[PDB]
């Protein structure tokens, strides 16, 4: 509100849209996060690798046991979706996630672990809202830890390039699937309570509501079919 | 080959006694039947300096002497006979020339028994006159390789100019929308490569 109201003041316009231009990078809402008790430690400082401890790596794993639901709420517009798994930009990458991955100090990835006791989650857009982010971060992290959750492998390769030679999975493609794995996650759906079904019938509507716009890109490839 | 008897008989008005330079630019002089035994001899007078010869304005005239065994009248216009030429200087074929230096080359493999036959696929673009943009706005497609649609917008021009080759005896077989939007290729078949490069530049 506050960069909206000011940049309006200048005689200018803010957005937080994920992807306001075809071929430059999208708006991110990376998100660096640590759990603490009450005593004042960081519980994801730690002796295991790059100085995290196994209830950082069990809350990584939710991370990404959840990730398909979690890209639902925290990636919750159709235009999200041109800004996750998009072609290259200008300069030369997205900086977005494509796949369902974690590496180091590593932004091509889903997560990054830019240092000892805590996680960057790299997959919010500018379009998450405040409070239902965390939320469901939290949700799925606290899964994780439950469960103790194996993130899977680290991988420090850059996924842009070196992606195709591996297996990794995909980030769900658009809104509609995005919101399908968030209503099948009974951990993300029961964590937010009545606020994800809610949610999910929106977002269904605005999916549907974007399917009956007429483009003029279908016009050029198929007036001539 | 009695060039002033074929205009009378074919009723040929102006003969263009044409050369290729060296940028490939057709040079031609516009000469009224009534003067066409007077070039076919002594060939027709160019400054050499004013095409692309690499000459001087201080030489004296270039003379082309025509091929008469490569007039075409006219297709679309049968009253103006075309020939090619060949450039000469001082009283000698120039080498400088585009056909004296194939002919030249022709010679030397021919003195071996081995002869040159070649046959040019020539794409083209049809274009508005500005230049541009293609001459058809409904052309636009990713892939448009072989347009069915596109191909026949231009059945007009692409049917007339095949047909001329055929009446020309050059033997053309097939006519396509090529790769690009716009591009086309019509073909004909090859021939010893004198023949192949004044139809070339004929066709061209
Ligand atoms: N022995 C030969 N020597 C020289 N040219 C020859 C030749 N035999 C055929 N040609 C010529 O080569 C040209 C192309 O022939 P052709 O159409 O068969 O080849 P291609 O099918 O690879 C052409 P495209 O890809 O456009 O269909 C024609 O002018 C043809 O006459």
């Amino acid at each position: 509100f506050m960069v909206k109201s000011v940049a309006e003041r200048h005689g200018l316009r803010a957005t937080f849209m994920p992807k306001p231009f075809a071929h430059l990078t999208g708006n991110g809402c990376h998100t660096h996060l640590s759990m603490w008790t009450a005593a004042g430690d960081n519980l994801f400082e730690g002796d295991g690798e790059l100085g995290l401890s196994p209830t950082a790596y069990a809350f990584l794993g939710g991370l990404i046991g959840h990730a398909k639901g979690l890209t639902a709420v925290v990636n919750p517009t159709v235009n999200s979706y041109k800004r996750l798994n998009a072609p290259v930009t200008v300069s030369g990458a997205t900086w977005s996630p494509n796949t369902i991955t974690y590496g180091g100090n590593n932004r091509t990835h889903m997560v990054r672990i830019p240092d000892a006791g805590r996680l960057e989650l790299r997959l919010p857009d500018g379009a998450a809202n405040p409070y239902l982010m965390p939320a469901a971060i939290l949700a799925a992290g606290l899964d994780g830890i439950e469960t103790q959750a194996d993130p899977g492998q680290r991988l420090d390769i850059d996924m842009y390039v070196e992606g195709h030679s591996v297996e990794a999975e995909q980030l769900p493609l658009n809104l509609l699937d995005a919101v399908r794995a968030l209503e099948a996650d009974e951990v993300l759906a029961g964590g937010l309570g009545a606020a994800a079904a809610a949610f999910a019938k929106f977002k269904r509507a605005e999916w549907a509501d974007y399917k009956s716009q007429l483009t003029e890109w279908e016009r050029r490839t198929t007036l001539d079919c | 080959t009695d060039l002033a008897s074929i205009a009378r008989e074919k009723g040929i008005e102006f003969f263009l006694i044409s050369f290729t330079d060296l940028l490939g630019v057709q040079r031609a002089k516009l000469v009224p039947a009534r003067a066409i035994a007077d070039m076919a001899v002594n060939g027709a007078g160019f400054a050499g300096f004013a095409a692309w010869l690499d000459m001087s304005p201080a030489d004296a005239d270039i003379l082309a002497i025509p091929d008469p065994e490569s007039l075409i009248q006219l297709p679309w216009k049968p009253s103006v006979g075309w020939l090619a030429a060949d450039v000469h200087f001082e009283g000698r074929p120039f080498p400088k020339a585009p056909r004296v230096a194939l002919k030249s080359v022709l010679a030397r493999a021919a003195g071996k028994d081995m002869h040159l036959k070649h046959g040019v696929e020539c794409e083209f673009f049809l274009i508005q006159p500005d230049g541009s943009a293609i001459s058809d706005p409904a052309d636009t497609q990713a892939k448009p390789c072989y347009d069915q649609d596109a191909l026949m917008r231009r059945f007009d021009v692409i049917a007339e100019i095949c047909s001329y080759m055929v009446d020309l005896g050059w033997g053309p077989y097939q006519n396509d929308h090529e790769d690009a939007n716009g591009q086309f290729e019509m073909n004909w078949d090859y021939a010893d490569a004198l023949v192949t490069a004044d139809r070339h530049a004929f066709f061209k």
